């Protein structure tokens, strides 16, 4: 276990898994249980408290990191609304190739669910991006991918380059090729069967920000027909 | 957006 101190220090703001699962899984139900039988949300309103769970926990991982809190909120805002839906796939990706068996779903508050169950009951946009989550679950269990990979690419997620008129670029940048170099380290020592490796796991950051995209396209939509419940941080988010 | 803002300047 040869991880370089950034990689440590960036592992240090992981929050408690369980907990958070707990605390997910409590809030949904209670607010289920806080209605009678036939007021009940839908399963579509389940995933998005679901989503503003994790958002919420999102939210209160990047400012647990210093990089993040020295930078003024404009810019954090900033990056966030260019991140939030990308970090939520990869968390998403990486809970299905950790705790994930084949055939099954493994959701933020701890459940594994049926995957048809889930697929039937889903339109055919939804069930596309899930296969290709699916896909790069896949794809990445195939590479061993572990949990220092995934914190780095997180906090490269969260510390885009593409994101303009920011005020602290430089430390955005700084950040970015801090992150690469120690990740690059990490993955080239501790893995050094499969040599493209770090350009393997670099390569799917596209295609969890195409998935991203088009999951918020599909969300904005939606929500400007109503299907989303109100008093969010997913429509904050959206409403922008 | 103004809850993100609240959120963020909680500190
Ligand atoms: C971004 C997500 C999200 C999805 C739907 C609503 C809100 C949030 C997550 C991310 C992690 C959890 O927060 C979300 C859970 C999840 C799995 C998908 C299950 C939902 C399909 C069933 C309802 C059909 C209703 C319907 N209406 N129209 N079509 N189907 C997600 C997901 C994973 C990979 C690709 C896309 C989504």
């Amino acid at each position: 276990a040869s991880i370089p101190h950034l990689i440590l220090e960036l592992l240090k703001c992981e929050p408690d898994e369980p907990q958070v699962q707990a605390k997910i899984m409590a809030y949904l139900q209670q607010e289920q249980a806080n209605r009678s039988k036939h007021e009940k949300l839908s399963t579509f309103g389940l995933m998005c408290k679901m989503a503003d769970q994790t958002l919420f926990s999102i939210v209160e991982w990047a400012r647990s990191s210093i990089f993040f809190r020295e930078l003024k909120v404009d810019d954090q805002m900033k990056l966030l609304q260019n991140c939030w839906s990308e970090l939520l796939i990869l968390d998403h990706i990486y809970r299905q190739v950790v705790h994930g068996k084949e055939g099954s779903i493994f959701l933020v508050t701890g459940q594994q669910v049926d995957y048809s169950i889930i697929a039937s009951q889903a339109g055919a946009t939804l069930n596309n991006l899930m296969s290709h989550a699916q896909e790069l679950v896949a794809k990445l269990r195939s590479l061993q991918f572990d949990q220092r990979e995934f914190v780095c690419l997180k906090f490269l997620v969260l510390f885009s380059l593409d994101v303009k008129n920011l005020e602290n670029f430089q430390l955005v940048e700084g950040v970015q090729e801090q992150v690469n170099a120690a990740l690059l380290d990490y993955t080239m020592c501790n893995y050094p069967q499969q040599t493209e490796k770090f350009g393997q796991l670099l390569l799917r950051l596209p295609e969890i920000r195409a998935i991203s995209m088009q999951a918020e396209e599909y969300l904005y939509y939606k929500h400007l027909n109503g299907d989303v419940p109100y008093n969010n941080l997913l429509i904050e988010m959206l409403h922008a | 957006n103004a809850l993100l803002r609240y959120l963020l300047d909680k500190d």
